[PDB]
């Protein structure tokens, strides 16, 4: 079981950073929980209470982090990013099979979103001998009309 | 001008493949929690008591001991708090994690052996870098992980594989700018057995209440399809360090699970050297496979006398006849009549002297004992007794199930292959014998044939319901009212199939009170090489 | 909701430039609010009322700072400013498609401006690795004369 909440940004927390953003309180949340951000049916970041504020991280930041899966065969990874704000997905296993243009979607087992919530798609693949990662495209990142109509994921704990 | 920086490429330990690509040995992509080394005791406490809401099986405690270990990484920073913890455990903790400034999870590889105990004697295991290790192989270091026991050891170098690394342009903040300079990991490190999955898992239902071992072998190129050793034990119990409770079971376990029984344990040959006893006296003496002599229950020679297996006796009998028979006084009368020195070269040259060449660690060479021999290690005279008692594989005969299956194979094939498991291990056929051996040689596989296919034949009642033709040698060495640690020892080896070989097997059961009583499990395997196509 | 409400420049603030201007007072804003500069149907800085005084920071000034959208697929960036005190859009990520000519708008996100109030046209593009700028052409240049109607942007 799961809910999706309205919400929406009332500014940005820095004027120099486009990956976080200050929410409208929302009643009674969690401390501490993440929850998940979703947009126009797509996965946009995570969100935090913390002393009272409520806080999105956007992908891309630096505290924006959950599980995701690949393809068919549901290959697992965690989504982080890169130097370069590309939405990465990490820590995949090597012997997994993955090919450009392969869906992502939430696997919904972090307990902040549910599964099948759109991510993006593979655009590339780099090897790091224990696990490979995946780069992302048709990711949100930096697309101001998914800021607007936003869902909070409250996965029941 | 600024600064460089360094950062090695260490690459996945290579996969242990079976003879059709089934996975024998492998890794597992698992987590670790780490925290920065040189970090204050106040701070160090409450990052641990964040680390403890994480993993509230762990006591705030045993995470203090961890800190300060004999663990670490290969990096210049980073200390091993909490490790091997599951893809799945971690899937709901990394994003919490993540939210901790300075708290990293990170991932890491464990071993694994899928099939558990399936050839545990075989693959063995590797284990954290000894001290000694570190010193034997240097590269040992940037992984910390090495093969202790069996191929995981054998082929270490191998399944390892080599460091890459990378050096980089950093500024202040420690960032990467250009590459400078890479040299990349190897990458091919895989390995391939010629083990085959099913007809191991055939062995190891055979052996299932039993100790002994189990060989099966292309007689024309030495590849091991089986090498079972009984007890076999669970690789994956050593994978993250043995633990107490674990190591007293197999130690204090009295069947001894850690001995491997096909390359280091020696046992008597019993009657199986019959043949290569026999192509001794038709090389050194004036005697052919037709000389018939009378075998009664015993004989004598001076104050004692030397006794035939069974009461009865039998009657006169030729070489093709005491080998059917398994009959013990045509060797005994020819064995006086025989120099221990000639004797003992026959079977050297047949393959129980030394190693076959196995490719694992620490083969045992036998004992094929002579008059040099017994003076170096008793200071005693070799008495005919001695002669008389190894010309049936036994006193102070000792020979490796290995030694046994070669042996086999070059009575079936003329040639004597070297038994390895690696399939990229191109090993030749040795060729130890003269012109007049190999042609003795038939008569000797007819023999063979006789003691599974005649019906006087020592393992005539028991090799029966088999779907190929066979032919084989049983034996029994001394150590239904017997208790079982007093009984014999049981052998039998064979070639098949009779009319062109190819494959050779040699099956030991500790214990097993009789080699004859060993048919049933000879067929079982000959059967299973029939079901899956080999013949 | 959102509201603009009139407002004229009396005088500049620096006599070293002309990015910092006085504005008439309005009557019951919020200390510390900053609130966006509207002219001709275009943005032309912010204003924050401090200490009793209505202060406009303009587009050239080093606090002049607000959130933009490029282009159809609206790429979210930050005005500023460079070396060379041109109006630039900063913080863009380096993956984003954006070309010569775009649009550039107030994205309406930051609790400054309401959406679609016109910046300017992408002139340049600078690749910085781990991030882009994009510096404006046809934007408002904060010049030699005092405007005379000039309104304050309140989004509530």
């Amino acid at each position: 079981k799961m809910t999706y909440t309205p919400t929406f940004m009332t500014s940005f927390i820095s004027l120099e950073d486009t990956h976080s953003v200050s929410l409208n309180p929302i009643v009674n949340l969690e401390e501490n929980k993440i929850y998940g951000l979703v947009s126009h049916n797509q996965a946009i970041g995570i969100a935090v209470l913390e002393k009272g504020r409520l806080n999105g991280f956007l992908n891309a930041h630096k505290r924006c982090a959950y599980s995701v899966m690949i393809g068919q065969n549901q290959v697992l990874g965690f989504i982080g990013t890169n130097f370069k704000q590309e939405l990465v997905v990490d820590f995949i296993v090597p012997s997994a099979e993955i090919n450009i243009g392969d869906q992502v979607l939430t696997s919904g087992l972090d307990g902040i979103f549910g599964a099948g919530v759109f991510v993006g798609e593979v655009s590339s693949i780099e090897d790091h001998y224990t696990y490979k990662s995946a780069v992302l495209k048709n990711a949100f990142l930096s697309g101001a009309k998914l800021l607007r109509h936003v869902f909070l994921s409250d996965v029941k704990n | 001008r600024n600064m460089t920086k360094k950062e090695f490429l260490v690459p996945t330990r290579g996969n242990i493949t079976d003879r059709n690509d089934e996975f024998l040995a492998t890794n597992e992509l698992v987590f670790g929690v780490f925290l920065p080394s040189g970090l204050k005791q106040k701070d160090l406490l409450e990052k641990i008591e964040i680390i403890q809401k994480f993993f509230p099986n762990f006591s705030k405690e045993t995470l203090l001991n961890n800190y300060q270990k004999e663990n670490s990484l290969y990096n210049h920073n980073l200390i091993k708090v909490v490790g091997f913890i599951p893809y799945a455990t971690m899937q709901p903790l990394y994003a919490k994690l993540i939210q901790t400034q300075g708290i990293f999870a990170l991932p890491l590889d464990k071993r694994y052996y899928p099939n558990n105990a399936l050839a545990s004697h075989v693959l063995g295991y590797v284990g954290v870098a000894s001290l000694q290790d570190l010193k034997d192989d240097e590269e040992n270091q940037y992984s910390q992980i090495v093969g202790k026991t069996g191929i995981e050891k054998e082929y270490n170098k191998l399944l390892q594989g080599k460091v890459g690394y990378k050096i980089m342009r950093v500024n202040a903040l420690n960032q990467e700018l250009a590459t400078l300079e890479v040299v990349l990991p190897s990458t091919n490190n895989h390995l391939q057995l010629s083990l085959d999955k099913r007809l191991q898992k055939e062995a190891d239902k055979l052996f299932e209440n039993k100790r002994g071992a189990i060989l099966v072998m292309d007689a024309e190129n030495g590849e091991l399809l089986v090498a079972g050793s009984y007890p076999e034990y669970n690789l994956n119990d050593f994978v993250g360090g043995i633990s107490q409770d674990k190591w007293q079971k197999l130690q204090d376990d009295i069947y001894n699970p850690l001995l491997n029984r096909f390359a280091n344990a020696l046992y008597p040959p019993g009657s199986v050297v019959k043949m290569g006893v026999g192509l001794s006296f038709l090389e050194n003496l004036h005697i052919t496979e037709n000389t018939t002599i009378p075998t009664p229950p015993f004989i004598e020679v001076g104050k004692h006398k030397f006794r035939d297996w069974k009461k009865t006796g039998h009657g006169n009998s030729n070489l093709y006849k005491a080998i059917r028979e398994s009959v013990d006084v045509y060797f005994y009368k020819f064995g006086l009549e025989i120099s221990i020195e000639k004797l003992s070269k026959t079977l050297r040259e047949v393959g129980f002297g030394e190693k076959t060449g196995v490719d694992l660690p620490n083969e045992f060479v036998g004992i094929v004992p002579d008059n040099l021999w017994k003076l170096k290690r008793f200071n005693q005279d070799w008495r005919v007794g001695d002669t008389l008692i190894t010309a049936i594989g036994q006193g102070s005969f000792l020979a490796t199930p290995l030694q046994v299956l070669a042996y086999t194979g070059l009575i079936a094939t003329g040639k004597l292959a070297t038994p390895h498991f690696a399939i990229n291990n191109k090993q030749p056929l040795k060729d130890p014998l003269n012109s007049f051996q190999k042609k003795k040689l038939q008569a000797l596989r007819v023999g063979m044939y006789e003691v599974c296919n005649h019906k006087d034949g020592t393992a005539y009642h028991s090799t029966r319901g088999s779907k190929i033709t066979l032919a084989c040698k049983t034996g029994t060495a001394q150590v239904k009212d017997m208790e079982y640690f007093h009984r014999s020892h049981a052998w039998i080896t064979a070639f098949l199939p009779y009319e062109k070989p190819k494959y050779a097997i040699t099956i030991l059961v500790e214990h097993g009170e009789g080699g004859s009583k060993l048919g049933g499990l000879l067929v079982k395997m000959s059967n299973k090489l029939y079901e899956l196509g080999y013949l």
